[PDB]
RNA sequence: AACGAGACUCUGGCAUGCUAACUAGUUACGCGACCCCCGAGCGGUCGGCGUCCCCCAACUUCUUAGAGGGACAAGUGGCGU
């Protein structure tokens, strides 16, 4: 059978997408002409294979981002999430509270307010 | 209340439907260019069990047919296909009367004069071309033209001093004096390539859309930019109204029709809603055409179908 | 990163779209002619057979051979981290 594309086709398609991301659509007969005009493919069969892998990649970039092509539109949605967001707030409630042998530890470095306690069953798995 | 209703559907094609054109002379015949290299002229039998039958298939083209337009008398058609050639047909038999050779790449658009005296064609050569009606090259816009694909060209309907307008893949709307064939003014904006362009029947506005998804209204007299409508997904074809102040827009799977008075959407023509079990759920919308009666619009899709939508009260 | 595989070259399949052809043809009738009624009819006019003869007829469907086009797992449904 075959129909397994080669690295020469996949790398070409990845570069074509990573540079001309906004000229490429979802149909094959237009991506063919786009790649024909932006690059120099010295064959027609290679042109069709590259333009056919470009379409299969485009159908995926509309979903979650692939891990070999980096574009501008899909980087902002990372960048603007790596900066803080109102889903997060501060430490969620600033009345966080501890158990004994920590208050016994905190006493040895002069702490004195806003805590709680509990004592467990006396050993693991009971 | 004015509403739209799905009257019927026309069948007979094999690929995408790319253009639909109606003439005000014969209200019972439609032209439909498709990607199966043929152009179907329909027998519009107004019944409701079906709605139309193909009457005759204008054949003879070596690739996709990108544009078609009917003459003013209804006896001729002009066509432009993806082999660079234009064809002048005879709506009575077929028998292409004249082929307009001369281009190096596919022919995207085609338009006919008000008196059917000049012809204009835009292609992927970044070349606008004017032709005599006998099949010879009148004039070529080689430079000061778009730097990319000239996606669409149109004539203004005005007898008052004449405009032609062209949109391209260089995100620009350029306007020309038809006598001189030089630039009149530019129009900047539209982040992304341009799919279509159109002129209102009063010859005063140009509604341009494209990849951006926003339809912009430009003024042909003031030389300014009136306003913008975010069309949502993407714009394939924009068409004005014959007897109303609307603007029909072909979005991806839907058709958005605005009342321009208060710039408000009237309707969202969505087809049936089967749970398409993966991927892009709907067949997208390519072209649309308003009937000279202003009562029904025809829409050509990407799934080989042509649907009708009637204005109901 | 390099070679080999693949890509590559020739070939077979498709174009009533282009280019253009008495050292290839088709159709038409100009024809003209032979033959038979084999049809209405008369046998003539209309037809039927012709690798019989002509056209400075119109054309490229069949023939030739160049340029481009066209297929990409592209479309749709399943199975796939
Ligand atoms: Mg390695
Ligand atoms: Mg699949």
């Amino acid at each position: 059978m075959g129909r397994v594309r080669t690295k020469t086709v996949k790398k070409a398609a990845r570069v074509i997408i990573e540079k001309y991301y906004t000229r490429l659509g979802n149909d094959f007969h237009t991506n063919k002409r786009v790649c024909e005009e932006i690059a120099i493919i010295p064959s027609k069969k290679l042109r069709n294979k590259i333009a056919g892998y470009v379409t299969h990649l485009m159908k995926r970039i509309q979903r979650g981002p692939v891990r070999g092509i980096s574009i501008k539109l899909q980087e902002e949605e990372r960048e603007r999430r790596d900066n803080y967001v109102p889903e997060v707030s501060a430490l969620d409630q600033e009345i966080i509270e501890v158990d004994p042998d920590t208050k016994e530890m905190l006493k040895l470095l002069d702490f004195g307010s806003l805590s709680n306690l509990q004592v467990t069953q006396p050993t693991v798995g009971m | 209340t004015e509403q739209m209703t799905l009257r019927g559907t026309l069948k007979g094609h094999n690929g995408w439907v790319t253009q639909i054109a109606t003439t005000p002379q014969f209200p019972d015949m439609i032209l439909s260019a498709s990607r199966d290299k043929t152009i179907i002229m329909w027998k519009l039998t107004r019944d409701e069990t079906n709605y139309g039958i193909p009457q005759r298939a204008l054949r003879g083209h070596s690739h996709f047919v990108s544009d078609v337009v009917i003459s003013s008398d209804g006896q001729f058609a002009l066509s432009g296909s993806w082999d660079g050639t234009l064809r002048l047909w005879d709506l009575t038999t077929g028998t292409t009367t004249r082929r307009f050779v001369g281009h190096t790449k596919d022919v995207l658009s085609v338009a006919f004069s008000s008196d059917n005296r000049q012809i204009v064609s835009g292609s992927r050569d970044k070349t606008i071309k004017l032709w005599n009606t006998l099949g010879v090259c009148k004039y070529t816009v080689q430079d000061e033209s778009h730097s990319e694909w000239v996606s669409c060209v149109r004539f203004s309907p005005n007898s008052s001093n004449p405009i032609i307008v062209s949109c391209g893949w260089d995100k620009l709307v350029k306007v020309w004096n038809l006598a001189n064939c030089k630039l009149k003014t530019n129009h900047i904006g539209h982040t992304g390539y341009l799919n279509t362009v159109t002129v209102s029947p009063d010859g005063s506005l140009c509604a341009s859309g494209g990849k951006d998804g926003q339809a912009m209204l430009w003024d042909l007299n003031e030389g300014k930019h009136l306003y913008t409508l975010d069309g949502g997904d993407i714009i394939n074809a924009l068409c004005f109204s014959p007897n109303r102040y609307w603007l029909c827009a072909a979005t991806g799977p839907s058709i958005k029709i605005w009342d321009l008075e208060g710039k408000i959407i009237v309707d969202e023509l969505k087809q049936e809603v089967i749970s398409t079990s993966s991927k892009a759920e709907p067949p997208q919308c390519t072209s649309l055409a308003w009937s000279a009666d202003g009562q029904t619009l025809f829409a050509g899709y990407t799934d080989n179908l042509v649907r009708v939508w009637q204005v109901t009260i």
